[PDB]
């Protein structure tokens, strides 16, 4: 609920990016280090904090900024967000923003908010920082 | 409710704006209404418009960020894409918007725009083909209009 | 050599690069760390923008210069 | 209108609004909405000992402010 | 890296410690615990008190901690020299479980066990035909070796 980190070698952000690493989501919405995720899928196909199958790709990374979260549309934090029954989401190009906003802003446009990617309903997913 | 997240945001962005200003504008309230700016921009360096200050306003709609500011520049300005009302045809400003993008990156994106115009789908025809006939011509008149009207 | 850029939400990431890099070479960096692809990516200093082809040399970028980044626009 | 906190796979607390009268599952589900875990791969401990799916938290003697531990979905074998 | 990862453990039960158990190194090697859970209340093992063993392998956490009972108790999962038969140590482990999380699964285990395949076929018999009768001897092993 502070920093984004990594449950499995429970490093903060800037300890992973520092060394090369990128933040990773799965489809399931379940965040790690990137090098975490790959030994994962190594030993098994399955999410480590929810066991759904992730074979196939089914992860990406996102970008965060400070370690510490917020919606750029709103412009709330966390805390905010999560408090209000909002969930913070992902586009699967990576780029973060809560639930509310994202729904709104495709309303008026089928493209990403932060990079123009195209993005549709079924191209974002909540992820569980 | 209504209007309400848009109050919120502008607010954060002007306590942003307030908290580390940028190089290239200033911008806040016209009044006690968060709704309504003004703004100024400096004229890129190493340009016709250098050493200019120039004036604009910014109206939020209500469902602000997910509709785009209007900016229109209240000072003269001579250029393709900006006509003698002030209106900026700009894509960002209408069909290209995105909601992540803020009041200063907007003002700063309309700098950009001074030195890069659009003369093959201009807003004013006669200073397009100045800028495509004869460049020295169209720097001439910039610098000129900067010197009567932005300084 | 490094070089600041200010983000779309206002936030500074650091590059490492040369004198001799293009501003293509400098934006896929910012790809790498932000996620917006090249094409979408505009680059600002000293006011203006700064074209693909172009070298940091060429604009006078320089150690610790800072690059801002809006979206892709146009004129019209 | 009592609050509960669950501590989640990480040892980090989360707080769920909830009733005497909420099932299992339904804690479950507020679970889910939180960490994204599905409520089958949820187990439930309070007191040493899981929480089975159709009793309440009445039926535990869970109460405004006990914590419930969260573990992954197991069996002996 | 496992050693660090264990460190970070170690340091959240230092930090944060548990009702559930204790946790921690034997010695100076950190990938060599001893554990301890107690009996849940309202059941046949209250008031006894379970030593383990946690060996965590080298490359830890992809791979599961070893985990065996030191203390005899009598269930139909957990045999007379310890060993536990249960899937999160070994084909449903995952590297987001930590030991204490582990630990307090191993906890539930006790009064839910799985006497449909079970480690010893006697106890789970006597389990399905007299619970009374099971309840009784694992009242009477904690009795015996829990206190
Ligand atoms: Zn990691
Ligand atoms: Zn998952
Ligand atoms: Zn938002
Ligand atoms: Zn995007």
């Amino acid at each position: 609920s502070g920093t984004v980190s990594c449950p499995i070698c429970m490093d903060g952000y800037s300890e992973i990016v520092q060394n090369g690493r990128l933040i990773v989501s799965t489809e399931c919405g379940h965040v790690f280090c990137s090098q975490c995720l790959r030994d994962s899928l190594k030993n098994a196909n399955t999410c480590p904090t929810c066991r759904k199958k992730i074979n196939h790709k089914r992860y990406h990374p996102i970008y965060i900024g400070s370690g510490t979260v917020s919606c750029p549309i709103c412009m709330d934090g966390y805390s905010e967000i999560v408090q209000n029954g909002r969930l913070i989401v992902s586009t699967e190009c990576g780029h973060v923003f809560c639930s509310q906003c994202l729904r709104d802003s495709l309303k008026n446009a089928n493209t990403c908010p932060t990079c123009r990617k195209k993005i549709n309903h079924k191209r974002y997913h909540p992820i569980y920082i | 409710g209504s209007g309400s997240m848009a109050l919120k945001r502008i607010q954060k962005e002007l306590s942003d704006l307030q908290r580390d200003p940028p190089a290239h504008c200033r911008a806040g309230p016209v009044g006690d209404d968060l709704f309504h700016w003004q703004a100024t921009i400096m004229g890129p360096p190493d340009s016709a418009y250098q050493g200019g200050v120039f004036f604009l306003t910014v109206h939020f709609p209500t469902d602000y960020p997910f509709k785009p500011p209007k900016i229109a520049f209240t000072t003269k300005i001579y250029h393709p894409n900006i006509n003698s009302n002030g209106s900026i045809k700009l894509d960002i400003l209408r069909s290209q918007w995105s909601p992540a993008l803020t009041v200063s990156k907007v003002l700063l994106s309309i700098c950009s725009l001074l030195c890069d115009p659009n003369p093959d789908d201009p807003l004013v025809p006669d200073i397009a083909q100045i800028y495509k006939s004869d460049k020295e011509k169209y720097n001439r008149h910039a610098r000129e209009w900067t010197q009567k009207y932005a300084m | 050599m490094q070089i600041f850029v200010k983000t779309l939400t206002g936030k500074t990431i650091t590059l490492e690069v040369e004198p001799s890099d293009t501003i293509e070479n400098v934006k896929a960096k910012i790809q790498d760390k932000e996620g917006i692809p090249p094409d979408q990516q505009r680059l600002i200093f000293a006011g203006k923008q700064l074209e693909d082809g172009r070298t940091l040399s060429d604009y006078n970028i320089q150690k610790e210069s800072t690059l801002h980044l809006v979206l892709r626009l146009r004129g019209g």
